[PDB]
RNA sequence: GACCGAUAGUGAACCAGUACCGUGAGGGAAAGGUGAAAAGCACCCCGGAAGGGGAGUGAAAGAGAUCCUGAAACCGUGUGCCUACAAGUAGUCAGAGCCCGUUAACGGGUGAUGGCGUGCCUUUUGUAGAAUGAACCGGCGAGUUACGAUCUCGUGCAAGGUU
RNA sequence: UAUCCUUGGGAGUCAGACUGCGAGUGAUAAGAUCCGUAGUCGAAAGGGAAACAGCCCAGACCGCCAGCUAAGGUCCCAAAG
RNA sequence: AACAGUGGUAGGAGAGCGUUCUAAGGGCUGUGAAGCCAGACCGGAAGGACUGGUGGAGCGCUUAGAAGUGAGAAUGCCGGU
C-alpha cells in the first residue's frame, strides 16, 4: 500500500482536479493509457506520480504490479506567488500564480 | 502593567459557536450570524412554550366533539349535561384517553343523558 | 503621546473625492503604530499621617506580639568572633525555626557580620523598628538594654 | 401521552349520491369527511380521512337567480387574458370541476391538502366503476 | 385502572407503572397514598360524583429530583434590553403499589 | 452590471456539476496492442493495418 | 524598577534613516525561535531535475532548512440519515421512520409532515424599511493623571487640631 | 396612606404623535396649523380589528400535556349552536 | 411564620463574575507545566469543572493591594483569505 507525493509542482489545483476525478477507481493498467491519451497539461505530471508510486509498491514490498488498483487520488493547494500588472491610468491590478500538492495511493485488491 | 487578554475572547465565541450547531449554510460557521440565530431562537422558545398548552387543548376538544357525536350529542350539550350532573370534575385529557379507549366513555355518556331531562 | 511619536504632521490623504473614512496624523491612536491615548505616567505614590497615629500603630503591634508568647528577652549578647556557625548554634539554642528579628542597641559589629548570610534572620538598631519587620518575623528577640531604650522613646 | 398515530390508519369508501342537495350545503360535510374530522383518532399532521364517490353530480342546484350571477375567473399569465364562463354552462357542461373546485376551496393548503385532495372522486351519471373496492351508501346529516 | 387527581394535575395509573408528579414533601422509601379517586375503570365501573367514596390507591418513593436544565433568553430589538436566567425543575418519582376501591 | 450580492457555496457547487470532461474513444491495435485511439495511427506499436507509422 | 515582551518597546531586537517615493527641501517601511550536540539523511529504487518511498542519526524525521506550539476564515477526500409537485429572515414547538450507545441521564444523530414567525446596530413623534453602517476571519482601538473647591463614609484627636 | 424639610442637588428633559369632547385660523377643506380637557403610544409584550405606533379587552418573576372568564365569536379554511 | 409585591428607554441606588501585576502562605508539574482540540457535567446570570487526545516546560490556591480591565459596528488601522 505505497503511495507518491508531489509538493508544490506550479499548477492551479482547479484545473488538476479536472483529470484527478477521471483517473480515480481505476485498475493501474488501464490508468496509464487514459492519463497518455488525454489532452490537459496536468496529464504528464499525474502520469510520472503515478509511475514513482507503482515503482515504489514494486521495489519495497514485493507486491507485484498485475492487481493494483487506485484508492485515494486527492489534489491540495499549496503558497502563492503574488504578482502585478499596469492596467489604463495607473492602477496596477494584481495577479495570482497558485500551486498545487499531489498525491496518489496504490493498493493490493 | 499591560493586559493582552486573548483566550477570553475564543472561549466567549467558541460557547457561541457550538451551541449553533445544525443551522443551514454559515449560519453555523460565522460568529456574527450565529449570535443573532441564537437569540432570536430564545425568544421563540419562550412563545412557543406558552402556546403548546394553547394548541394541546384544541386537539383535546375535537377529539371528544367527534366521540360524542358519535352518540347522538354535541360537545357542548355534553359537557353542560356533565356539569350539571354530579359534579364530574375530570378534564379533557383523561376523557380523550377513555375515548380512544371507549365503553367506559359512553357510560358518563348516558349519565350526562339522564340529567339532560 | 500622540504628540511625541517620532512621526508626521501632515495628512495622508484628501477628505473628499475617494471613498476612504476621513484621517489626519497616521499616527492617531487608531492606526498600527500610533499614540497611546491615557497610559501610565510618572508619579509619586507616598503619603503621610499624622504622628499619634503612628505611636498607637506601633505600640499595638508590639503589644500584639506579647500575647502570643512570641517576644524573648535577653542580656548582653556578645560575640567573640564573627562566624556565621555560631549564630546558628545559638538561634537553635533557644527553638527559633522561622524568621526572627533581633534588636540590639549598641550597633553591634559582630551579630551584624553574622546572621547576615542565614536566610531567614534580620538585625536591626532600637531606633529603626517600624511596624512591617516586626509583623513579618514571627519571633522577636530583643535586649533589655534596647528594651529600656524602645520604652523610653515613646 | 395522548396518542398519535402513523400506520395504523384505516380507509373506507363511502357513496353519496347529490340529486337534490344544494352546492355549498354538502361540499362542506364532504371536506370534513375527507379531512377526517369524524374519527375520535384525528391528528393534525397525518391525513386520516377516507374516501368519498360522488354520483350524479349533474343535478346539484342553486338559489336564488345564482344559476347565471355566478362567474367563474380564470385569468392566464398574458396580459389581457382574463377568460369567464357562466355557472348554467359550468353545471351543462363541466359539472365535475363545478364540485370540484368549491371542495378544493373548502380544503387547507400545502402538501397535506393536496393528498386529501387526491382521495376524492366525482363522476356524471349513476354508475362508478370501483365495485372492486366495495363501498358503502353514506347519508348525510344535512 | 384508576384516575387520581394529584399535584394541580390528573394522572390515569395501573399497577406497576412509573410515573413523575410534582413534589410531594419529602423522603424516599415512603408509601405515600392517595384518596382521591375520580373513576375506577377495568371491568366494575365506579363513576363518582364527584369522588370515588371508600377509595385510595397506595404508592411507593423511590427517587427526588430536578429535570433538565432550560435557559430563558429574552430581548427586545432596539432598546438595549437583554435577560438571562436558568431553571430546574424538582419532581418526584412514584411506583404504583395497590389500587384499592 | 454589478453583483448584488456574494454567492454562496451551494449555488457554486451547483453550477459546477456540468464542467467536467469524459473519457477517450479508446481501442487496442490487432499487433502489439497499445490501447490507441480509434481510426488513429498510434505512435508506438499499434500499426495501422500495416506497420506502425510512427 | 507592583515598566514592554516582536501589531508591544526607539522609526529601527534582523547589514535602518536602509529598501522604496520625490527635480528638490522632504517622507519613510516589512522582516525573531531546527536540535543538548550537525550527529544536516552513506547506500538502494522511480524521475531530465524538482520531489518522493525505503534504509540510517536522534529522546522525537508528523524535527529535514521562514525547520518550537500551532486557532479561524478558506480549499478538499470518505461515509450514517434525508432530497427531483415544491413558494421558504431559514428558526422554534408537535412528530413517525432509520442509525447508534453516554460525564446513565424522564440518552445521542438525521429528520417526511402540521402550527407560529418581516435580520443586527444608529437616529427619530414614528422604521421590515425603498433612511445610515458593515465581503469574511484574526489582532489593535475611547472617562485618565496633576493641582484646587464641596459633600458622604471610616479613622485619629478634640474647643484644639495639624507642621 | 401620605406630604415636607434638608443634603448629594446626584441627574436626565425644553420642535412630542394620534383618538374622544369644547374653541380659533382656513375653501370655513386638509394624514393642515394653534389652544383647553381625558386616554394610549413614547418607554408595553399578550387577545380582537385579514394584515395595521397612538383603536377595543387587558399590564409578561420562572415551570405544568390543569380549571373559570373579558373584547370577540360558534357551515368549511379555523376551537365552539 | 403571616400578609404584600417582581413590564421598562434617559437616569439614580445596590450586589457580583472574569483578566494582568504586587504582598502573605501553600502547593503543583518531565511518571508531563502552559497553550490547543473534542465530549452525553455544574451553577439564576456574568461563569466554573471533569475526562480523553496534542504539546514538551512551566502553573495554580487563600486573603489583601495596584491598574495600559472585558469589543460586533467608528465609509476605523494592519494581515490573511
Amino acid at each position: 500500500q505505497a503511495k507518491a507525493v508531489a509538493r508544490t509542482v506550479r499548477i492551479a489545483p482547479r484545473k488538476a482536479r479536472l483529470v484527478m476525478d477521471l483517473i480515480r477507481g481505476k485498475q493501474v493498467g488501464e490508468a496509464v493509457s487514459i492519463l497518455n491519451l488525454t489532452p490537459r497539461a496536468a496529464s504528464p505530471i499525474i502520469e510520472k506520480v503515478l509511475k514513482s508510486a507503482i515503482a515504489n509498491a514494486e521495489h519495497n514490498y514485493e507486491m507485484d504490479a498485475n492487481n493494483l488498483v487506485i484508492s485515494q487520488a486527492f489534489v491540495d493547494e499549496g503558497p502563492t506567488l503574488k504578482r502585478f500588472r499596469p492596467r489604463a491610468m495607473g492602477r496596477a491590478s494584481q495577479i495570482n500564480k497558485r500551486t498545487s500538492h499531489i498525491t496518489i495511493v496504490v493498493s493490493e485488491k | 502593567p499591560r493586559v493582552k487578554g486573548g483566550t477570553v475572547t475564543r472561549k466567549r465565541r467558541k460557547k457561541v459557536l457550538k451551541l449553533a450547531k445544525g443551522y443551514f449554510g454559515s449560519k453555523h460557521t460565522l460568529y456574527k450570524v450565529a449570535n443573532q440565530q441564537v437569540m432570536k431562537s430564545g425568544n421563540y422558545a419562550f412563545r412557543d412554550r406558552r402556546q403548546k398548552k394553547r394548541d394541546f387543548r384544541k386537539l383535546w376538544i375535537t377529539r371528544i366533539n367527534a366521540a360524542a357525536r358519535m352518540n347522538g350529542l354535541s360537545y357542548s350539550r355534553l359537557m353542560h349535561g356533565l356539569k350539571l350532573s354530579g359534579i364530574e370534575v375530570n378534564r379533557k385529557m383523561l376523557a380523550d384517553l377513555a375515548v380512544n379507549d371507549l365503553t367506559a366513555f359512553n357510560q358518563l355518556a348516558d349519565a350526562a343523558k339522564a340529567q339532560l331531562n | 503621546n500622540r504628540s511625541e511619536v517620532r512621526g508626521g504632521g501632515r495628512k495622508p490623504w484628501r477628505q473628499k473625492g475617494t471613498g476612504r473614512a476621513r484621517q489626519g496624523s497616521i499616527r492617531s491612536p487608531q492606526w498600527r503604530g500610533g499614540g497611546v491615548v491615557f497610559g501610565p505616567t510618572p508619579r509619586s505614590y507616598s503619603y503621610k499621617l499624622p504622628k499619634k497615629v503612628r505611636r498607637l500603630a506601633i505600640k499595638s503591634v508590639l503589644s500584639s506580639k506579647v500575647i502570643d508568647n512570641n517576644i524573648i528577652v535577653l542580656e548582653d549578647l556578645t560575640l567573640d568572633t564573627a562566624k556565621t556557625k555560631e549564630m546558628a548554634a545559638i538561634l537553635k539554642g533557644l527553638s527559633v525555626e522561622k524568621k526572627a528579628l533581633i534588636v540590639t542597641a549598641d550597633a553591634n559589629e559582630a551579630v551584624a557580620l553574622s546572621a547576615r548570610n542565614i536566610p531567614g534572620v534580620t538585625v536591626v538598631e532600637a531606633n529603626g523598628i517600624n511596624v512591617l519587620d516586626v509583623v513579618n518575623h514571627e519571633k522577636l528577640l530583643i535586649t533589655k538594654a534596647a528594651v529600656e531604650k524602645v520604652e523610653e522613646v515613646l | 401521552t395522548p396518542m398519535a398515530n402513523a400506520s395504523t390508519i384505516e380507509r373506507k369508501w363511502l357513496v353519496v349520491d347529490a340529486a337534490g342537495k344544494t352546492l355549498g350545503r354538502l361540499s362542506s360535510e364532504v371536506a370534513a369527511i375527507l379531512r377526517g374530522k369524524h374519527k375520535p383518532t384525528y391528528t393534525p399532521h397525518v391525513d386520516t380521512g377516507d374516501h368519498v364517490i360522488i354520483i350524479n353530480a349533474e343535478k346539484i342546484e342553486l338559489t336564488g337567480k345564482k344559476l347565471t350571477d355566478k362567474i367563474y375567473y380564470r385569468h392566464t399569465q398574458h396580459p389581457g387574458g382574463l377568460k369567464s364562463r357562466t355557472a348554467l354552462e359550468m353545471r351543462t357542461n363541466y359539472p365535475e370541476k363545478m364540485l370540484e373546485l368549491a371542495i378544493k376551496g373548502m380544503l387547507p393548503k400545502g402538501s397535506l391538502g393536496r393528498q386529501m385532495f387526491k382521495k376524492l372522486n366525482v363522476y356524471r351519471g349513476s354508475e362508478h366503476p370501483h365495485e372492486a373496492q366495495k363501498p358503502e351508501v353514506y347519508e348525510l346529516r344535512g | 385502572y384508576a384516575i387520581i387527581k394529584t399535584g394541580g394535575k390528573q394522572i390515569k395509573v395501573e399497577e406497576g407503572q412509573t410515573v413523575y408528579i410534582e413534589k410531594l414533601a419529602a423522603e424516599a422509601g415512603e408509601t405515600v397514598t392517595f384518596e382521591d379517586v375520580l373513576f375506577v375503570g377495568g371491568d366494575n365501573v365506579k363513576v363518582g360524583n364527584p369522588t370515588v367514596e371508600g377509595a385510595t390507591v397506595t404508592a411507593k418513593v423511590e427517587k427526588q429530583g430536578r429535570a433538565k436544565k432550560i435557559t430563558v433568553f429574552r430581548y427586545k430589538p432596539k432598546k438595549n434590553v437583554h435577560k438571562k436566567q436558568g431553571h430546574r425543575q424538582p419532581y418526584t418519582k412514584v411506583t404504583i403499589e395497590k389500587i384499592n376501591a | 452590471a454589478v453583483p448584488f450580492r456574494r454567492t454562496s457555496k451551494m449555488k457554486k457547487r451547483l453550477r459546477r456539476t456540468h464542467f467536467k470532461l469524459n473519457v477517450p474513444g479508446m481501442t487496442e491495435c490487432p499487433s502489439c496492442g497499445e490501447m490507441k485511439l480509434s481510426h488513429r495511427v498510434c505512435k508506438a506499436c499499434g500499426s495501422y493495418n500495416g506497420k506502425d507509422i510512427n
